[PDB]
């Protein structure tokens, strides 16, 4: 986690702006519309058929809230991400095996949510920012896998 | 593979971007480089600084490729066959960075094209962009 | 993509391995296992112990795909397509682990046949094993 | 570098016994010819049209011990990899242009060789932790790249 002051002061800007309520639900939403195959860790939240049933569903609207709550308590201590994601990546890994592979995904279309909101305000230094935080909170959702 | 809807999509929003394509593979580049350094070693012979003539000549060349591909949307292993001799057997171009630039290209339309990137084209545009790379890395070791 | 001494060399390899690519296949998968633990979330239902009956019967299904894969080299989408649906659709197994199993497999022929792991052996079975791969993942998403 | 004493212990035993004329000669070897892309860097060595030409090569061979020089050097560093490889990143970065996706594929050839060599003593568990010195050497070379 190589982040200058300038880069965290970048991060932490545009964050303050997000509404989490919706950038979650956006962000779980096109996860799983694009990327079909995450959807075998949901069975559970019903239809997932089209677009507009996983977008709208609100199951994923409020899974997608408590990510991205976590994801907020990252930023929050960009200088610890392990110990902050400790218990979250055992539970990903013990309890509901998730491949790692797959919190870059997640960290990805994030990106691309967040450019989709601010649009010229995420200019190519903030995107290079955020991109070092999502790699570093996946390392972390990473690090207890055994 | 690319569906029907799919076509459709991609059509659509390459269409929306029309002649402000050269700008957004520029911009495409330049999200690249900042965000994921490693892919300038590619490019040592290249000015790769903010604003440069070289990056915007090169963002044109990479987005009419593009268009081309989407212009030949069924034929792309023989319409994209040059550059794929280029990439794989010339330049020797690791296949981990197609997915970079191919996010960046995301990331670029995302911002610029608020109303057209649904859900839907999203998917569609992430699965172009993977037949792309996919054809031009096909003979790479 | 294989050229026809890529074909003979991989006949040839494994046709020493004969009776035993069911060992090796199990070996292949514990040291898969071992070596990069995050494949074993795909596990979840299988003894992972070492010795574990589970593993060595699963090691014996691989290596007979394998088998089988050998001999339909010529058309092995095919041939494979009933395992292509399972891992890509079915399974949803991202193409990343795809690189670990044939590293491994890789390291137990190399472990196990000094005298045929040649380096242009270990090119062509690294060629086809990546094919394999090509055809067990086209589809993901 | 996370390796447990049993497994550094595993690591430094089976590299006593290494030749490295040999193992390094073999790896550098077998990375051009099983990954043809990497001949683009090493074109001042001369002939490497056929696998015969490039294991019989002295440019190849004599390189494939320094390669492995560096990398006894890194064992007896794993604490300090990341200070240890630094001057190696600057220069594979700003002097020679590798794609540090390359860094991998020698480390894993590499791999492969030493299990040629030691057949039966490579067992999984002294595997595991090769891979995992490898990994910590690839990402140390790569660091410094910007
Ligand atoms: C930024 C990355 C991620 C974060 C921060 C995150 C965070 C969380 C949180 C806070 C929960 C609730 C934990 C609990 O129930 O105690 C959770 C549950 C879960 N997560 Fe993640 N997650 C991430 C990525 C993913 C990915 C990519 C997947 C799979 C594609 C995934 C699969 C799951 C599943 C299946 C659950 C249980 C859902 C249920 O209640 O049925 N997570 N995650
Ligand atoms: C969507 C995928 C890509 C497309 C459509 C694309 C397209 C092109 C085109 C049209 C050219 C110029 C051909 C010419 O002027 O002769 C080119 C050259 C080049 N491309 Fe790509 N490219 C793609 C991805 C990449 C990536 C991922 C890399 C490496 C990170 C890369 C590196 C290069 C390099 C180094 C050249 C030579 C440039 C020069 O020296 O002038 N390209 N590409
Ligand atoms: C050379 C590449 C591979 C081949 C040839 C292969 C072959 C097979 C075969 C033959 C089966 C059994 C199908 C049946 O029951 O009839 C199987 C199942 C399965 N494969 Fe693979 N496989 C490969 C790679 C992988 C990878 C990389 C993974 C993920 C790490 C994986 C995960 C699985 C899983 C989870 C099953 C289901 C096991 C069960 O449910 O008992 N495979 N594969
Ligand atoms: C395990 C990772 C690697 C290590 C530890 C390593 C180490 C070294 C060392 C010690 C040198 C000599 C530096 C000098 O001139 O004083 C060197 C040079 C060089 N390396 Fe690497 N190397 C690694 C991987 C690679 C990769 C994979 C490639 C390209 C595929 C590569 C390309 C080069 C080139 C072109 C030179 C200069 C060769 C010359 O003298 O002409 N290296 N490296």
């Amino acid at each position: 986690m190589h982040l200058t002051p300038e880069e965290k002061s970048a991060v932490t800007a545009l964050w303050g702006k997000v509404n989490v309520d919706e950038v979650g639900g956006e962000a779980l939403g096109r996860l799983l519309v694009v990327y079909p195959g995450t959807q075998r860790f949901f069975e559970s939240f019903g239809d997932l058929s089209t677009p507009d049933a996983v977008m709208g569903n609100p199951k994923v609207k409020a899974h997608g809230k408590k990510v991205l709550g976590a994801f907020s308590d990252g930023l929050a201590h960009l200088d610890n991400l392990k110990g902050t994601f400790a218990t979250l990546s055992e539970l990903h890994c013990d309890k509901l095996h998730v491949d790692p592979e797959n919190f870059r995904l997640l960290g990805n279309v994030l990106v691309c949510v967040l450019a989709h909101h601010f649009g010229k305000e995420f200019t190519p230094p903030v995107q290079a920012a955020y991109q070092k935080v999502v790699a570093g909170v996946a390392n972390a959702l990473a690090h207890k896998y055994h | 593979v690319l569906s029907p809807a799919d076509k459709t999509n991609v059509k659509a929003a390459w269409g929306k971007v029309g002649a402000h394509a050269g700008e957004y593979g520029a911009e495409a580049l330049e999200r690249m480089f900042l965000s994921f350094p490693t892919t300038k070693t590619y490019f040592p012979h290249f000015d790769l600084s903010h604003g440069s003539a070289q990056v915007k000549g090169h963002g044109k060349k990479v987005a009419d490729a593009l268009t081309n591909a989407v212009a030949h949307v069924d034929d792309m292993p023989n319409a994209l066959s040059a550059l794929s001799d280029l990439h794989a057997h010339k330049l020797r171009v690791d296949p981990v960075n197609f997915k970079l630039l191919s996010h960046c290209l995301l990331v670029t339309l995302a911002a610029h094209l608020p109303a057209e990137f649904t859900p839907a084209v999203h998917a569609s545009l992430d699965k172009f962009l993977a037949s792309v790379s996919t054809v031009l890395t096909s003979k790479y070791r």
